[PDB]
């Protein structure tokens, strides 16, 4: 007998006059995963099967499970369970997100917002598209490192302040990550019209670099960094290298 | 049963068709390089105001302080001035009102110095306590 | 239909693709560029899909570290199939994999490079230089150990150029179908309750696997073969079921991948006794034999009292003697995820591995265009017409009895582009719409309701944890020909249990206990099919092994010389594809067997490849 | 003049508006943390010194008081030394850490600094200097006039 207890946020659309409102749940942990996904599952199949969340990988590559736990934005699948049971663990959904039901978040201006970044690769002479393999170096294919490991999940946008008062304008750390990742791209010809679209005070500048992105971040990740990096070219303090040429035996 | 009607796409942003006709060219970037620069000059007058006082200083912190603060609380507004949550004419009253509050700020400064003590003069009064 | 009122919408697309994985994504990027009014409906948002947890590589002959040739990797491939693949669609999947896989790099999917700037590779389990004579072949292209998740991440926003349009959270519940021929889909929409039909002139069915039909697995929660419950629903026989891919190293505890790359950049497996067992097993190959021989190794090393760990029930994939920098640069996707879920630094000791369900072979059956069939013994293959099937959902049959690992990542590719193209050449503006039948998707929406509203004693969370555990049981690595009937046995029971269903959510929004619940009906569907195909098939080919029938039953015995043979009859032997056709009400399951395409696409480009002893 | 982005997203927080969908709740509900705890002491600050600037400049203008008779009330008040030396360290650190705090978040804007350890460094130092500096400036004039009621000469 080690039972934790869990207190979940609810909501019920279809209900009517319907509050969201936070639940207690026992669970076993002897009977138990390790992480709280497993708790979530747990409690979905034995206890209340109107426990409503995303799920889908099981190793924290998919990005669905992203929630509040413990008052941090992190993924449920690999948070490990608090031993301590005289605690209770707190589970509510992406904070500042219109929600669909329990801990679902609407998830769509994130998407759009994505959207808008142009996330591709573009080139300014026309490339034949089967035929052969772009150049990049190394180094320049370690700028990419850091930037394309983000699976998505939108804890560091829904843990960031600013995002949460200017969602509509303030496009995020995840989105601006993003928009970097292309950015030093080396094989992508488009700096200058991608920085173009995020050139006015609210986009990009509305960064009050207040950090939590780069804390919460589960793939241990850093926005701030990029956003950061972001701000310098827009203001003509820095500028993209040139790529290196590709060599004419290549 | 199925006898319902046609439905439309899902709402959805085409991010090509944003740029037909997304000309607008306007850099916010040269501005945010100014405040920053501006602030980043304003460190060593902090000690400064400190150790040397008088009516010339007085007036260096009133031109920076409000040229500053201008900056400052316009961005604090834009956070909290939402036209989500105030609608769209109480957000551009708030937003005049920043305004207001530059304006009245340097004049009840330029007040304070001219016809009181000053600002490095009221600091050693209470000081003096 | 009764006991609730559902809102319906009608809908008018050009072609309906049923999945948002590699695959899915990349047919919507083909028939967007070439002008159609592409719909996509997915049960979650795409980068969600299992493509992005794909960590090894993705295969092309690029020859960035040394030369090669793409009839090495057909060779490899066909070999790997243990000849029960359709060397025609394999032809066509090696022969478009260098393209395939720079268009991916040109769409701006950022590989590891190596020092000239062109695209890193490493080796993987079973391929080889030239036709299994040469050494260890380097065919694997990644980025690092994440080459999943970039190449879904890559496709996904090059998607958003398509103008391609999306229905994000759309469970789909049925074929819609007219007189043998697809005229679309059905679905629930999650967000808001509404059930929609999708009039095309075509459907691709891209759906991913059932590796949930296990209790143990690496896939996710949603691989709950739902495009294959679609097809049997649809009157369509499945091939192949019995054919599931353990792959070798999946976590102990818990099911986690460890990549065949960890194997490939020089890691190893280690049993009790120290020994790196895998020299014995396969003296030429190692621990990069095919994947169907490295996880039985494992199964024996454990049943012989070799295992590791308190139990001794698993073993050692060991890293650790390589070094840091490469471990990181290779590596760094694994090496987290060891740590996370075992406890385990791997530059300094060992990862607990163990055979774990996740690929599967079977699926819908297709010609090499990716079009859907039906069989007879007299008429042959037979296209479903407007019925498209692409990726892991499908069976074309590229890797017949056993995958080959960075195949899958590709064939998604090859494929879901070859949709794209065979339906550029067959569809024409002339064409219009089909105008649905009267009542079409009645029914479906009748299972809802009576899914949705399920009154039972059995709540669906248990009728799927028996299903799983059954299934793990009867149907493992090694099988037998009465744990494999007994198994047959329970899982008909447990398909009448269905009628005994317990749901609990009433609710039509975001309802997962609803979905889940459709989800174990497609399961059962899958599950079933899989054994009782598995409890026929007397012999042993890949990765379905029987120990009361350890031989490979050929038209030929192979292991003797050809000339001075008879062919025996079809009847007798088993090199053939298993079709599997059920009723979905009754659950009954009949069987009959299609033979295997052995002619390439075109002798003059490259030349079949004969059956031989499968060695590595 | 907005990007059509957002146009889009504000079109967007309407449909939801329209869904009656509640919002998932933050400032409540969030861990405090240095990050964001420091930003809300940095806008906490700046904010309170406008303030205090706007009312005291305008404040002192507009009533008949000056600030002379202002300070000899509260001296007239006889207050307690540690007390009254509590208010200056009130008033001056504000000074300190928000000028203080303002060079960490320039080198946040030019990517500086920004990892999780240099993050809490910064942090720290730039709280403790601060606190270090306004204890400095009130107590070092408070040392220098005890060294008048009782001193050597
Ligand atoms: C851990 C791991 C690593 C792997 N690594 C590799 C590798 O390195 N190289 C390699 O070649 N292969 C690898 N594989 C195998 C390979 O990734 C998959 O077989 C392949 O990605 C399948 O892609 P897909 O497009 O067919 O469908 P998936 O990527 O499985 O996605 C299926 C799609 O169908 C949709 N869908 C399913 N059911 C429904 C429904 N009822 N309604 C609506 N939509 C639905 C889903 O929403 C999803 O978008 C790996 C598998 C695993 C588990
Ligand atoms: C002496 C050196 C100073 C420096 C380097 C400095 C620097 C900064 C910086 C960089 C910001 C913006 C950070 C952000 O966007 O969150 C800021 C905001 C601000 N500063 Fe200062 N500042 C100084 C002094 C002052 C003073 C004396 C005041 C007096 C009233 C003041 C009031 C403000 C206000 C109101 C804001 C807006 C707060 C916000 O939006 O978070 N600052 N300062
Ligand atoms: O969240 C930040 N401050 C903050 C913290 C807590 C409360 C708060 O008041 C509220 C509030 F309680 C509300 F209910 C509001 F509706 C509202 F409009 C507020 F303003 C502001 C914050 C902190 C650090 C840096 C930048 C910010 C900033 F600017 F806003 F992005
Ligand atoms: S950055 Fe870290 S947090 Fe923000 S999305 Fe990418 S992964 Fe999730
Ligand atoms: S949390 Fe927010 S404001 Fe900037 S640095 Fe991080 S994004
Ligand atoms: S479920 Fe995939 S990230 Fe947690």
């Amino acid at each position: 007998k080690r039972i934790k207890t869990f207190e979940i946020y609810r909501f019920n659309p279809e209900e009517p006059g319907a509050k969201p409102k936070l639940q207690k749940f026992d669970v076993d942990l002897d009977k138990c995963g390790t992480m709280v996904l497993d708790a979530l599952i747990k409690i979905k199949n034995e206890v209340d099967p109107t426990l409503t969340f995303r799920r889908s990988c099981r190793e924290g590559i998919c990005g669905s499970c992203a929630m509040n736990i413990a008052g941090e934005n992190t993924l449920a699948c690999i948070c490990n369970i608090d031993q301590n049971t005289s605690k209770t663990t707190k589970i509510y959904p992406l904070p500042h997100m219109f929600v669909i039901k329990d801990l679902v978040p609407d998830m769509n201006l994130f998407y759009a917002q994505y959207a808008s970044i142009q996330p591709w690769l573009q080139k300014k002479t026309k490339i034949n598209l089967g035929e052969k393999q772009q150049y990049q170096s190394i180094k320049e294919q370690e700028k990419l490192d850091g930037l394309y490991e983000c699976i998505l999940c939108a804890c560091c946008s829904a843990s960031c302040p600013s995002y949460w008062w200017n969602a509509d304008k303030y496009l995020g750390p995840a989105v601006l990550m993003q928009a970097y990742r292309w950015i030093i791209d080396s094989r992508d010809d488009s700096a200058a019209e991608r920085l173009a679209r995020m050139q006015d005070g609210f986009s990009a500048f509305k960064c009050h670099t207040i950090m939590n992105c780069t804390k919460t971040c589960p793939k241990h990740l850093n926005p701030a960094r990029a956003i950061g990096e972001i701000k310098m070219l827009l203001t003509k303090m820095k500028t993209k290298p040139a790529p290196l040429p590709t060599p004419a035996n290549f | 049963t199925s006898a319902a009607v046609t439905g439309a796409a899902p709402p959805q942003f085409d991010p090509i068709a944003a740029e037909k006709g997304f000309k607008p060219l306007h850099s916010h970037g040269t501005l945010f390089k100014i405040e920053r620069y501006f602030a980043a000059a304003m460190v060593p007058l902090i000690p400064a105001a400190y150790f040397i006082h008088g009516r010339e200083m007085d007036l260096c912190l009133a031109l920076a302080l409000t040229l500053h603060v201008h900056w400052g609380v316009w961005g604090v507004v834009n956070d909290y001035g939402r036209p989500f949550v105030l609608g769209d004419t109480l957000a551009a009253a708030v937003r005049v009102g920043a305004y207001i509050f530059t304006a009245c700020l340097l004049a009840g400064l330029l007040y304070f110095n001219e016809h009181d003590v000053g600002l490095t003069r009221a600091f050693e009064m209470v000081w003096e306590l | 239909s009764n006991i609730a009122q559902y809102k319906v919408i009608d809908h008018a697309y050009d072609v309906v693709i049923i999945g948002a994985g590699g695959a899915g994504l990349r047919a919507a990027m083909g028939l967007g560029e070439a002008g159609f009014k592409t719909a996509v409906v997915t049960k979650m948002f795409p980068t969600r899909s299992h493509t992005t947890a794909a960590q090894g590589g993705i295969n092309a002959a690029l020859g960035s570290m040394n030369p090669d040739d793409w009839k090495w990797h057909f060779y490899d491939t066909v070999k790997g199939s243990d000849w029960l693949g359709d060397q025609n669609a394999m032809h066509y999947l090696t022969r478009n994999a260098v393209e395939a896989v720079t268009e991916l790099e040109n769409f701006g999917m950022p590989f590891s490079r190596t020092p000239e700037g062109k695209i890193y590779q490493r080796s993987f389990g079973g391929q080889s230089n030239n036709y299994g004579k040469g050494g260890v072949a380097k065919r694997t292209c990644c980025v690092a150990d994440r080459t999943g998740h970039s190449m879904l991440h890559t496709l996904y926003g090059n998607s958003l150029r398509c103008h391609c349009t999306f229905f994000i959270e759309y469970f789909a519940l049925d074929l819609l179908m007219d007189k043998g021929r697809c005229v679309g889909v059905i679905a629930l929409c999650l967000e808001d309750g509404t059930i929609h039909r999708f009039r095309s002139k075509r459907t691709i069915v891209a759906t991913g696997g059932y590796g949930r039909a296990y209790f143990s697995c690496t896939t996710a929660h949603m691989n709950t073969g739902d495009g294959t419950a679609l097809a049997t629903r649809a009157g369509i026989a499945l091939e192949d079921l019995e054919f599931i891919q353990f792959h070798p190293t999946g976590i102990y505890g818990v099911g986690c991948l460890i990549t065949e790359g960890s194997r490939g950049e020089g890691g190893f497996l280690v049993n009790s006794e120290g020994e790196r067992f895998m020299e014995r097993y396969a003296p030429k190959a190692k621990d990069l034999a095919s994947r169907d021989v490295v996880s039985r190794a494992e199964t024996i090393e454990i049943m012989e009292g070799r295992g590791v760990g308190p139990e001794k029930d698993h073993i050692y994939l060991q890293l650790h003697h390589l070094p840091a920098e490469q471990l990181h640069q290779r590596l760094p996707g694994i090496s987290e995820t060891a740590k996370i879920f075992a406890g385990v630094d791997v530059t300094k000791e060992p990862i607990p591995v163990i055979p774990t369900v996740h690929y599967n072979m079977g699926g819908i059956p297709t010609n090499y265009k990716a079009q859907v069939i039906k069989y007879t013994k007299e008429g042959g293959d037979k296209i479903v017409p407007g019925l498209y099937a692409c990726g892991e959902c499908a069976c074309h049959s590229v890797h017949g009895a056993n995958r080959l690992g960075a195949n899958s990542l590709l064939d998604a590719v090859v494929f879901g582009r070859a949709c794209s193209i065979n339906i550029k050449e067959e569809l024409k503006p002339d064409e219009k719409i089909p105008e649905l039948p009267e009542g079409a998707g009645e029914e479906s929406i009748a299972n809802l309701d009576a899914v949705r509203y399920a009154n039972g004693d059995v709540p669906t969370a248990e009728l799927r944890l028996t299903m799983q555990k059954t299934m793990q049981k009867h149907a493992g690595v090694f099988r037998r020909g009465d744990i494999l009937a007994e198994g047959v046995k329970k899982m008909m029971d447990l398909f009448k249990e269905l009628k005994r269903l317990k749901t609990t959510d009433r609710s039509l929004i975001w309802n997962s206990d609803l979905t889940e619940s459709l989800e174990l009906q497609n399961l059962m569907l899958n599950a079933t099919q899989t054994i009782v195909a598995a409890e026929n098939r007397k012999e042993s080919r890949g990765a379905h092994a029987r120990d009361d029938f350890p031989k490979r039953e050929d038209e030929y015995d192979y292991s003797k010389p050809i000339e001075g043979q008879t062919k025996r009859p079809f009847e007798k032997h088993w090199r053939k594809h298993t079709l599997t056709k059920q009723d979905p009400r009754t659950g009954h399951i009949t069987l009959d067997y299609r033979p295997v395409i052995d002619k390439t696409l075109d002798p003059a480009e490259v030349d079949w490849i004969p059956p031989i002893i499968r060695s590595y | 003049e907005k990007t059509p982005i957002q146009v889009w997203g504000w079109d967007y927080l309407m449909r939801q508006r329209a869904l009656k969908r509640p919002i998932a709740p933050h400032l409540t509900i969030y861990k405090p943390q240095m990050t964001w705890m420091v930003s809300g002491l940095h806008r906490v600050t700046g904010c309170a010194m406008a303030g205090t600037l706007l009312i005291g400049g305008v404040g002192f203008s507009v009533l008949p008081l000056d600030f002379t008779t202002f300070v000899e009330f509260i001296r007239g008040l006889g207050i307690p030394w540690v007390i009254l030396d509590t208010f200056k360290f009130i008033i001056a650190f504000p000074i300190a850490f928000h000028t203080l705090n303002g060079i960490r978040f320039i080198g946040f804007d030019m990517a500086k600094g920004t990892d999780i350890p240099s993050i809490y460094r910064g942090a720290y130092l730039v709280l403790g200097l601060a606190a270090l500096i306004s204890l400095a400036v009130v107590v070092y004039p408070r040392w220098e006039r005890h060294k008048k009621a009782t001193l050597p000469t």
